[PDB]
């Protein structure tokens, strides 16, 4: 689910 | 065959005895059965509705509704004739003034054909008082002997003592988990 | 406030009954069925119709009709939003509000109901408290409620209920802390016959996903938050501190979580990624005609644009139509007059067209105009308006979550005239 | 309705799940069965007093909702 998202 | 989930239930006492409790008002109804069910005085108010309780003894899984003596609701006690086993009608020991009513009451239930079966143990409650009738007197206001093909017996007793609240379920103990 | 409500599905078939006042007789339902009649739509139908004695307050949703009745004068909004939200609780524990969903879970919904609506006035409202008070059906719930006996009703009020902090629980953790933001925008414009703008706007909202342990604080700021304007804001948010330090400071809530809503001022020209080519022909009474369009990429910044539809109510002249797609897929229905065109996605090496002729009705004259366009699309890793997040901090907790964010535009309300 | 007289004799149930099921029920049609729903009277008395304020309110609740004027004092 962490796949895809901007490192923020 | 299968049947050991009703052993295993004899192993401990699968007898359960569904068991009414009615009569009027200021009777004691509500204070015996906690004494049975919890064991000390709860404080309360009159009755409006209907409690019930279920106190094991001598193995027995004794179930007891608690319905009121108000008049108000008086007549819905026929919601709660069928299908009981014992009727226990409690008795004001004191209380000349109603008892004719007690009486009459009394001999509504005992002609209902859903009552028909049941057995019927009284209690003359209140026996500590200084002006309590006796068994005998009660008996007498009663006419319980007058009574015919009809399983009954009285019991005198003091609920705020718990004198013989335990012997009206050891009568029960026989009359109700009888020989079937 | 509210006397009792009826589902009812766009068959005209009532499935869900609830009282909450008073017995309200289902023949009430004829006034909304009359008036479903007089309505050449389902989204035509008023929203508020007077009765000799009820006044019906509905919502159209998901094939469904929600209709509460009223005896007493209660502002429309008031109503529709509860039922708007009622709706969305639904989604929350049945994946939708369908009714399919409320058959098979007629006593689970039926109290919900009972939790959220007390004598007409609203009880049980904030989601998560609402779900430690009825636990969703999570059927590995009800094989351990057949083994154990187990509830599905709580016995204690959740503590968060009477906190300063409402909107959450207490006492969540997380072995797995993270905390997951979805920055959406819409782009909603109108352009003319010319491929001319007239007129556009962008729509941002931004979604998270918390699971984060304990009672964590988190600060979201911008890079250029001055593009920011009109924003909603959710009640968690300390907007005393949105309007002295522009941050957005707050305790969030466990799970699916709108955070705020905003939208670009128009001094900025909205960019269009996409425009459209196109020519219909309808000779008066001819048994046939041309249609011609093309769809192709104009402000795409670069990014693919992907999951591209296009949809055309056309004119009852139209009977049927021969057209060829270069990719996706062509269809239509001649009953409703709907031009359906699946175009996919766009490869600048070709761009995608629908082309051919169209089966007219002989002797039925042209159309004064030709249906207006309706196109979808999405365009991912993608914050059309140019908005950045420049820090997402947390104090009151130590560990270090999973912290991520998205930023994606899809189309808004994009339609075009020809 | 008809099965009014044998629902009530429930409403003293231990199973919370159950008890609010019953609740449900004297909604919907203690208005009608008056004399029957007067049955249910102690059982919520008798939860006002409990230590549980979720279940003083439940019991609250449901205790003004029954529309029996012969209750009117004890609400
Ligand atoms: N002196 C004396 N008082 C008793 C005895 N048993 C009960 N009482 C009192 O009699 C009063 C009425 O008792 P309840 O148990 O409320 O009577 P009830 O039969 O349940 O009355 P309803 O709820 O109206 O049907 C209370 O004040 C009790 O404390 C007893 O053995 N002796
Ligand atoms: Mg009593």
């Amino acid at each position: 689910s962490h796949a895809g998202y901007q490192t923020i | 065959g299968n049947i050991f989930a009703n052993l295993f239930k004899g192993l401990f006492g699968k007898k359960e005895m569904r068991i009414l409790m009615v009569g009027l008002d200021a009777a004691g109804k509500t204070t015996i059965l906690y004494k049975l069910k919890l064991g000390e005085i709860v404080t309360t108010i009159p009755t409006i509705g209907f409690n019930v309780e279920t106190v094991e003894y001598k193995n027995i899984s004794f179930t007891v509704w608690d319905v009121g003596g108000l008049d108000k609701i008086r007549p819905l006690w026929r919601h709660y004739f069928q299908n009981t086993q014992g009727l226990i009608f409690v008795v004001d020991s004191n209380d000349r003034e109603r008892v004719n009513e007690a009486r009459e009451e009394l001999m509504r239930m005992l002609a209902e054909d859903e009552l028909r079966d049941a057995v019927l143990l009284v209690f003359a409650n209140k026996q500590d008082l200084p002006n309590a009738m006796n068994a005998a007197e009660i008996t007498d206001k009663l006419g319980l002997h007058s009574l015919r093909h009809r399983n009954w017996y009285i019991q005198a007793t003091c609920a705020t003592s718990g004198d013989g609240l335990y012997e009206g379920l050891d009568w029960l103990s026989n009359q109700l988990r009888n020989q079937k | 406030m509210i006397h009792s409500l009826f589902l009812i599905n766009c068959s005209g078939d009532i499935f869900l009954e609830k009282h909450w006042k008073s017995v309200v007789s289902q023949s009430v339902c004829d006034y909304f069925f009359e008036a479903q009649e007089k309505a050449a739509d389902v989204e035509n139908v008023p929203p508020v119709i007077s009765t000799p004695h009820h006044y019906l307050i509905s919502i159209y949703r998901d094939k469904l009709f929600f209709v509460s009745v009223i005896q007493t004068e209660v502002p429309p909004l008031f109503v529709i939003e509860f039922l708007h939200r009622v709706a969305d609780t639904f989604q929350d524990y049945f994946g939708e509000c369908s009714e399919a969903a409320i058959k098979d879970n007629v006593v689970i919904v039926y109290e919900l109901l009972e939790e959220m609506l007390d004598n007409g006035f609203p009880l049980a409202t904030e989601s998560n408290i609402l779900k430690e008070l009825i636990k969703p059906p999570t059927i590995l719930r009800s094989v351990v409620n057949s083994i154990t006996g187990s509830s599905n009703v709580g016995d204690t009020l959740p503590t968060g209920q009477l906190s300063n902090i409402p909107w959450r629980r207490a006492g969540v953790k997380y072995t797995n802390n993270e905390a997951y933001f979805d920055v959406v925008e819409e782009i909603d414009a109108i352009i003319d016959k010319s491929g001319s703008t007239v007129f556009a706007e962008i729509q941002g909202v931004i979604d998270a996903c918390i699971k984060l342990s304990g009672m964590p604080d988190l600060s979201l700021s911008f890079m250029n938050p001055r593009l920011l304007d009109d924003v909603s804001f959710h009640p968690c948010i300390r907007f005393k501190r949105w309007e002295s330090e522009r941050v957005l400071s707050f305790i969030p809530p466990d799970g699916n979580f709108r955070l705020i809503s905003y939208r670009v001022s128009s001094q900025n020209l909205v960019a269009i990624p996409v425009y459209v080519k196109h020519s219909i022909s309808f000779k008066e009474n001819s048994s046939c005609g041309r249609f011609d369009i093309t769809i192709g990429p104009k402000q795409n910044m670069g990014k693919t644009i992907e999951g591209i539809t296009v949809t055309v109510h056309m004119p009852k002249v139209v009977l049927n139509m021969n057209l060829t797609p270069t990719q996706g897929s062509y269809t239509f229905d001649p009953v409703t007059k709907v031009l359906t065109w699946d175009v996919g996605k766009i490869t600048p090496q070709k761009l995608p067209s629908l082309k051919g002729l169209v089966n007219l009705q002989s002797g039925a004259p042209k159309p004064e105009e030709n249906p207006s366009l309706n196109i979808q699309f999405k365009i991912q890793q993608l914050a059309i308006s140019g908005l950045k997040v420049n820090r997402l901090d947390m104090y009151g907790e130590k560990y270090k979550p999973f912290k991520g964010v998205k930023y994606v535009t899809k189309a808004g309300k994009f339609q075009v005239r020809t | 309705s008809e099965l009014f007289p044998a629902v009530v004799k429930n409403v003293a149930s231990k199973n919370i799940e159950i008890k609010k099921l019953v609740y449900v029920y004297l909604v919907r049609y203690a208005e009608e069965q008056q004399d029957l729903a007067l049955l249910s009277i102690s059982t919520f008395q008798r939860a006002l007093k409990d230590p549980n304020q979720l279940i003083r309110a439940s019991a609250l609740r449901v205790l003004s909702s029954i529309r029996v004027p012969i209750i009117v004092p004890i609400m």
